[PDB]
């Protein structure tokens, strides 16, 4: 028996907060991306890199926010995107009601362990089955050239392909993102966290807002809200597995 | 890890 009560709206005025925050932190939403992916945008359409050709020709052709083997050199261009990924997820933590309330030590903890989960969130809005979008939509490469690299960096992007393309079926949008980011960062159970009750208390308020948020904009999954924290459950698993490639990399590369 | 924590602290303040 849901009502349009001052508890809902505190709750919708949440989730809109955090969808400003949201297009404020992230310049290339999933709306946009999207519409690049399926030829819907009056924008620059993509160059795409399907090959070694194509890519000698795209280190050219596509713009490059940063400045010898190719494998190493892709490698280089994913680890800079990083660093800009963790600085626009802290701008957006810092958005979030009661996190710069907690003590730093926790916030340092929170994006530390969360980082992750939310690039290969924000991933998926980038991907399609053929590959996903480079250089804040200037470029695409595909999924197959990435699988082609030599070892171990053909296998480093596949497992988040493989999540995007059951999470993409989700059909999400960006107002459910900004909510589900948010609850991935306020999880109470990362390790090292000084005090975690007011951490899992912001969470609660956050969970109420992704339930309520995916019931008035999904009318046809009325078990989406499991459904996500099912994907933020598979999230820990895919993080796993990532920071052991890193390790392999870092070490002998 | 360290480098992590680094850019997180940077960004944060
Ligand atoms: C590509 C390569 C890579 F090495 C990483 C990575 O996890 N590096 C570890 C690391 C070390 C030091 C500081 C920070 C680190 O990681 C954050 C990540 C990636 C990769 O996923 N790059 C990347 C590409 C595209 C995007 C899009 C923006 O939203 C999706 C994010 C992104 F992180």
């Amino acid at each position: 028996h849901m009502q349009l009560n001052p508890e809902s709206a505190d709750l919708r005025a949440l989730a809109k907060h955090l969808y400003d925050s949201y297009i404020k932190s992230f310049p290339l939403t999933k709306a946009k991306a999207r519409a690049i992916l399926t030829g819907k945008t009056t924008d620059k359409s993509p160059f795409v890199i399907y090959d070694m050709n194509s890519l000698m020709m795209g280190e050219d052709k596509i713009k490059f926010k940063h400045i010898k083997e190719v494998a190493i050199r892709i490698f280089q261009g994913c680890q800079f995107r990083s660093v800009e990924a963790v600085q626009e997820i802290t701008e957006y933590a810092k958005s979030i009601p009661g996190f710069v309330n907690l003590d730093l030590n926790d916030q340092v903890t929170l994006l530390k362990y969360g980082v992750h989960e939310i690039i290969y969130t924000m991933l998926a809005s980038l991907m399609n089955k053929d590959g996903v979008l480079i250089s804040e939509g200037q470029g695409f490469m595909t999924r197959e050239f990435l699988k082609s690299l030599r070892k171990p960096f053909g296998d480093f992007m596949e497992p988040k392909f493989e999540f995007a393309v059951k999470f993409n079926a989700l059909e999400l949008d960006d107002s459910d993102l900004a909510i589900f980011i948010a609850v991935i960062i306020l999880s109470g159970d990362r390790p090292g966290l000084l005090n975690v009750k007011p951490i899992e208390d912001i969470q609660d308020n956050l969970l109420q807002a992704l339930e309520l948020q995916l019931k008035l904009n999904h009318p046809e999954s009325s078990q989406l809200f499991a459904k996500l924290l099912q994907k933020m459950t598979d999230l820990r698993q895919i993080v796993t597995e990532h920071v052991q490639l890193l390790q392999v990399i870092k070490k002998t590369e | 890890n360290m480098g992590l924590e680094a850019i997180i602290r940077k960004a944060l303040m």
